[PDB]
RNA sequence: AAAAA
RNA sequence: AAAAA
RNA sequence: AAAAA
């Protein structure tokens, strides 16, 4: 609406091509107490994640006899947003903690550890669009940093639509002012989707163009995750 | 058609290791999906005769196995035994009747055998997916650790510290030490063995 | 603080029963004789809750949902002075299911509220700029409260139908000045551009099933919901559940969902009188 | 005060005689998951009730060794009232959940089921005066629909005073604007009162006139409860 | 959400002791030698809480209740612009009894607050139209906080006496304009028309006992409280407890209650200086 | 700032010398149900305390194997303050409940009673400065009234600075308007400090002058505690 | 240098009793810090030969000791025994097999032996810092209290009620009574013994 | 309601390990080779949190704390119309330590917030009268949120450094009228008179140790923190922990603390660029 | 394991 | 043991 | 089983 999202030169507000990702930076083992940890930055969106466990889950009737229980928290610091965010969990945070947990549930080989919990705490230090996915990937990386067995790593990206153009990896302006916003996460080697949402509106053809563009970004991100994890042994 | 894709490679979750119907023992560090094998962890791909495995490079928990010698930290003194921290996802328990060699007596309740903050060297007598690990103090050189230090490391790193045919063990004990399956080691005058054994944690992937 | 945990989740359906539910999936039909793409019997009783400004009791199989609206005059949010408000609340009542307990909405009920809210919002079905009374100064707030009375499976789809129905059913009253609502005088109905539907597809092994019942939800790997307006723009998507889906499963699910939306929209319209 | 409650013709705002009840409608087995359920309508006041149990009460130290614990919830939907009611439980709801539970405690033969809980959830779908009693009766009917053994059914009514006249089964206007409002519930065959409240003011003679009129209404209601329960087997 | 549960309720009084408490009921007297219609010793210390605007420490046997009031100037509720406010809060402190725990008021404490609030309100003892300062614009809010320090049985009756006492004891201060309360200048007392009393009668098998103590409350089938003003209008009734009462028990209870109210009112008046 | 705290005659707003305490009054066994209780008044600051226990702590995983758990509550009644205090616990109350508990932890011989809890509830009936200490001392006295074994009694006082003058036992005005406020509590016979705080500002020399003056007041208070406890047997 | 500072004095927590290296048995009512002894309680300083003690004047709980005869209130009837209130910081338990004299049977579940609200006279068979007190009904004149009253007092006050060489006991039973270690006493036609026994609670420090 | 309980507190450090930590205390040095009066390595990364108005990531050994500020225009509190606001919140994140759980701040986190708040407030480091925009009508509220990411011991001292750092780092923006914050235009920095430091000294048997690490905190009898400004006025004191200290221990602790403050202040100033 | 439906 | 990062 | 009492 208010701002032009696709400029006359065909480029976006931040100068990117529609199939171009924001830059990515990843740190592992950033916390001393956590069993595993990571910081993931995608553009100016930055999360930190910490994993503890597996460890026996003390309210035992909440435990699972054949499985580890994943306990996940998506939280935004009050200074992560343009206007101060109240630290009390919001409905969004509650929904996103579930969506992220369920994404992790497909990856973590929880059946190794009957009666345990694996805690995953994620805090968003800077929110500039796509924090649920940055958060989820930080989680994947921290689980791996903790040596918790997993099917695959999780890479994800929001594709969307801006001034009628399918774009890859939205920024704030595009998130606030665009026509569509579609976070997708996968286990890329297993061709399995673990998180999938859309808000806004798209024709079915557009939805499919966008999904197709997500997979390209996701695989670029996956390769950066792999190399990030390998880095300290190289 | 049955092959392997890597030499001694640094490996990562989801990473393809091999294709074909191998006859490999189950491991937590590998995932077989039909005729493909994948790494579940950040680790080291290694091959042995016609089999293969991932050596995890990462991980701070110990997964119990029966007959492992393990050094535990007593956490709670219960009415009929003691709850022990063996650095696993499950707490271990040592029953009083084991450490004593007979049933508890009316006039007991001492912790003079074991208290909170004591270490115990012990063997896992019982464990499986359904139950928490049960300990026995029977064997020689088991029970309360009176003297010594206890250095903590990743259980994942224990085979490196022993070293193929107890050879790292040798090059430690020639300069300075019991290595438990637990990522804990028991141990002259303030010689800093640990400054070394930490260096092996943080360089296991080399030489 | 708070955190999302894997449910320690009661519904231990028998091994035996799993085999049976999918047995006839090969013939394209289900436990209740219905086609894999069919919805359960749908009924919609409007004006069910008489002190609600608009209301709709929805019955979709054994799932039962009562949505009702209350309208209040309000300050517009200062960042959107030329719009009225829509506030969606879903409650999974402990009446609905034995293992629901009473408390503030849990994560499932909040997610329900939010998926419905997005669908209504992103569809442009309800144009909030139509809800202004004096711009800058005063507008309508539509409180949409959605109460799940019976959990028979696929509550999201039934929440979405009850919501639209209740919104279409919403009476609007004269506003007198001096500002006051005279409730003896209904001047209009809530202005909607069109209905919206949410269509939930469950993955059950090799099969995709529309509008899963309680047993089907107990065995499903995952579900994915697609919302449509009558022009068949996609207007919301949410995959939920602990399992993954392939890209092809999602592709196929949407194709199936959208084909079902066409029929479901026509049936909703019938119930609404539009 | 503001409106006339007793009109010149001796009748009330809704046309009723002072000893005349509002109309009553009852449905049983309305919910598929509940062990028992009912809808009770008295005039425009409408509640739904659902029963689950008896079933072992999981926080065992809260259980009773010789008795079932009754767990009861009186709740009002936000659209049940003229002005929207906040769904957060109010002090009134808290008091009325207790008063209703204690009324049910005299009827349910809880000593059959040591260590169990019997859950009773009541939601008010429309509130037009007397909802605590409609709620309680829906509960009685749902317990019976669940085949949970009970001493007797519970029937109740609010009597009161309006423009100096003792009236039976108050409506909103009479509740808001009257001088007295006195909900009474009983096990009518056992001549036992299970709920008894008064708000407003009455002379002792008036109190006794009103109590006497309640018992007449209660017995009319009791007969409708009995016939409602018998209906599906007739 | 939230729900009312049967208490898992500690006070397991011995079988033996039950027999003993009622033994002398035949002679019309109790464990403490008192008549079945008598109240325990009553004391009322006014101005006990010195930073309270009005206060009253009530001791009724071993029951001890401190009520205190604070007055604030406030916006009248827009639906009652020609009245001031009364807000009643009761706390059953964990000091009072071993099995009380600290938390927000539980169901018993909320019920206490509300029964007292109705009694004060429906008695017309406190005329809130007397609490207006500038009508429409500003009024007094009387915050009445009632703290149960010792649970010795029949807390409701003692809460009601402490409340009235504290209200009678409430200083009112000059209001200066420019609006501000000058607390160096007490201009009046809180205007009450008369006192009110609540009289609690317990059913113990064949017997009705006024002002039950802790042991008596442990054995009672149920209790029923009646509130009176000095003209002996009934001004509130609440049966509480898990047991039923016959119509005749209730009839008899009121007759007994009202006969006790007469005496109790005269004694309260003595303590108040009216 | 606004008021003069030290008047031209060298005296304080309430007429006291800088080394002069407010008056003290103590009552023991004031509550019938509590295992021990006390009321402590220091000037117009008045607290009541009640002790229950030792008794097995029912959420057993929160118990200690070698020790009683002390459970302590500092609470202010709404009418204890000049302006009405909301009864919901405030952050101050939360901090002060901890500070008071930890002061009691050094005195109570908790190792007598493995697996128990000892509850200590303190309510401030009048707050005129120094309520945390009045509260703590009431607690000490109630523990003793309950016959719960303790190393020593706890006596305390706030010293501070007002218009550049070191003063003993602050009042409200001095607390609100002074330069420093320093609550100190001790086990005076063991020369051990159990609570120690300062808000405001002091030079190190002033801090030491003030600490020195506290000890004098504390010993005066200690002697009154001792004689209060002895009184009913004398 | 080794002395005592008081005669038969009323005493208070933190209060100095004596200096020097005495050879005194441990008590909860006294605290030895190096060569100084202090009262932990409100009590009565008393001296016996070359030793000394504090007699607590205050305290409503009973601290269990093995072989104490104690009268309990049954609180819960568990599946294999009964949980008892003996007015201590710890609940006591009486196992069914004890009161019966044999293991439980399939067709049991009666409370006709003991229910909630029943008193039991019993002996403590087992207790220490680690476990809750276990009861036995074996001895003569133990088990369910059918007849009588039960008067409750401070356990601290029990030695006064017995009286040196059961002499207070005598002056009670000559006018009107079993005194348990528990601060409870079991007991013609409505003679008010209790009005007296309460007076001794609230005057123990005199004559 | 709510209440403070003795922690049932996990960190069961081995007997063996206690002996070792203090072994070299005789030589004036610790487990990590450091002097009993030395702080751990300190780093301070400013502007770490880019959407914060000012921010500071503090690393003190393995303790890691991120403070960030957000400024809002606000009504002054009517009792202080010529001042702006400072609101300090500390969160002990469940990321920090295995036995921290997610919830609203617990007693330790609230105490942290309040000790830091007093120190900043009583130091007069931040003059809130400098934060006024239009007196009476509008002022700045400085929201200071302090997030403990890694619990490596002595979190209070690191919270205090992160706070000061973040406050020094706080950008202030133009205020446009018509009032609005233009965030494209930074007009100033937050005006502080000087830095403040909190210095925590732990008692370990006969020894006083500055800046205790995790193991040292596990064995300490108690800790006492002293806050200083650059003129070495004491500006806050809090003893915490379950153990007592002698008067001499406190005397000695302050002397030691203050000697350390001098060095710590100079180092903080270096990191701040003042 | 606040107040009146 | 409300809504859009 | 926010800030000062």
């Amino acid at each position: 609406e208010r701002p032009k999202l696709i400029l006359d030169d065909g480029k976006r507000t931040d100068g990117r091509k529609p199939d171009e990702l924001r830059s990515i930076k990843i740190e592992l083992g950033v916390l001393k107490n956590a069993d595993g940890s990571a910081i993931f930055e995608m553009g100016n969106t930055k999360a930190i994640a910490a994993v503890y466990g597996p460890k026996e889950m003390h309210p035992r009737h909440l435990s699972l006899p054949d499985r580890a229980v994943l306990r996940v928290r998506y939280h935004m610091t009050p200074f992560s947003t343009d206007e101060r965010k109240n630290p009390a969990p919001s409905r969004r945070e509650i929904e996103l903690s579930k969506v992220i947990r369920e994404a992790l549930e497909s990856a973590v080989l929880v059946e190794l550890f009957p009666r345990t919990a694996i805690d995953v705490f994620t805090e968003i230090l800077q929110a500039d669009a796509g924090s649920r996915l940055v958060s989820l990937m930080a989680a994947s990386l921290a689980l791996a940093d903790a040596g918790i067995p997993m099917r695959d790593l999780i890479a994800g990206v929001a594709v969307g639509k801006a001034d009628g153009v399918i774009i890859l990896d939205l920024n704030e302006t595009e998130a606030m002012w665009g026509e569509a916003d579609m976070p997708i996460a996968m286990m890329p080697s297993l061709n399995q989707v673990t998180l999938f949402q859309l808000n806004g509106s798209m024709t079915p053809d557009e939805f499919r163009q966008a999904f197709d563009l997500a997979v390209k970004g996701i695989n670029i991100i996956y390769n950066l995750e792999r190399e990030a994890l390998k880095s300290k042994y190289v | 058609q049955e092959i392997v894709l890597q030499p001694r490679s640094i490996v990562v979750p989801g990473e393809l290791l091999a294709e074909g119907e191998f006859q490999i023992p189950w491991s937590p560090y590998i995932l077989k999906i039909n005729s493909k094998y994948y790494s579940t962890v950040v680790g080291l791909f290694d091959v042995k005769d016609t089999q293969f495995e991932v050596i995890p490079l990462e991980g701070s928990f110990y997964y119990p196995k029966i007959n492992d010698i393990v050094i535990g930290l007593v956490e709670d003194v219960e009415i009929y035994g003691w709850v022990v921290d063996i650095k696993a996802p499950y707490k271990a328990y040592l029953p009083a009747s084991n450490l004593l060699g007979r049933s508890i007596n009316v006039g007991e309740d001492l912790r003079r055998y074991l208290d909170v903050g004591d270490y115990v060297i012990a063997r896992i007598e019982n464990f499986d997916r359904s139950i928490d690990p049960v300990l026995s103090v029977k064997g020689k050189d088991l029970g309360r650790v009176s003297n010594g230090i206890v250095i903590d490391i990743m259980p994942v790193k224990v085979p490196r510290v022993i070293g193929k045919n107890k050879s790292m063990y040798e090059t430690l004990t020639s300069k300075s030490i019991f290595v438990a399956n637990n990522g804990r080691i028991w141990a002259f005058s303030e010689e800093i063995l640990i400054e070394a054994i930490r260096k092996i944690e943080n360089e296991s992937h080399i030489k | 603080g708070h955190m999302s945990s894997t449910p320690s989740n009661q519904n231990i359906i028998p091994i035996i029963k799993k085999e049976s539910i999918v047995s006839l999936f090969e013939k394209g039909i289900r436990q209740d004789g219905r086609k894999l793409t069919d919805y359960r019997p749908l009924s919609i009783t409007l004006d069910y809750a008489k002190k609600a400004d608009g209301s709709a009791l929805v019955k979709l199989g054994t799932t039962m949902v009562l949505a009702g609206t209350k309208l209040e005059i309000d300050k517009p949010y200062e960042d959107t002075p030329n719009q009225g408000n829509l506030i969606v609340n879903v409650e999974l009542l402990p009446l609905a299911y034995e293992t629901f307990e009473p408390g503030p909405p849990d994560e499932n009920a909040i997610e329900l509220a939010r998926v419905v809210d997005r669908s209504l919002r992103d569809s442009k079905a309800l144009d909030l700029t139509k809800l202004v009374i004096e711009p800058g100064k005063s507008v309508w707030t539509v409180w949409l409260d959605v109460y799940v009375l019976d959990y028979g499976g696929n509550v999201l789809d039934a929440c979405t139908l009850a919501s639209v129905a209740a919104l279409y059913n919403t009476k609007v009253y004269k506003v007198e000045q001096h500002i006051s609502v005279n409730k003896n005088e209904v001047v209009g109905k809530l202005p909607l551009n069109y209905p919206v539907v949410t269509i939930s597809v469950a993955k059950v092994d090799k099969y995709l099933v529309v509008d899963p019942d309680l047993d089907e939800e107990s065995i499903m790997d995952a579900k994915i919901s697609f919302s449509y307006t009558p022009d068949l723009k996609i207007v919301g998507i949410q995959k939920s559940g602990k399992g993954s889906m392939s890209l092809q499963d999602i592709d196929q699910a949407e194709n199936t969902a959208r084909s079902t939306a066409v029929k479901l929209l026509e049936e909703l319209k019938k119930h609404l009188g539009i």
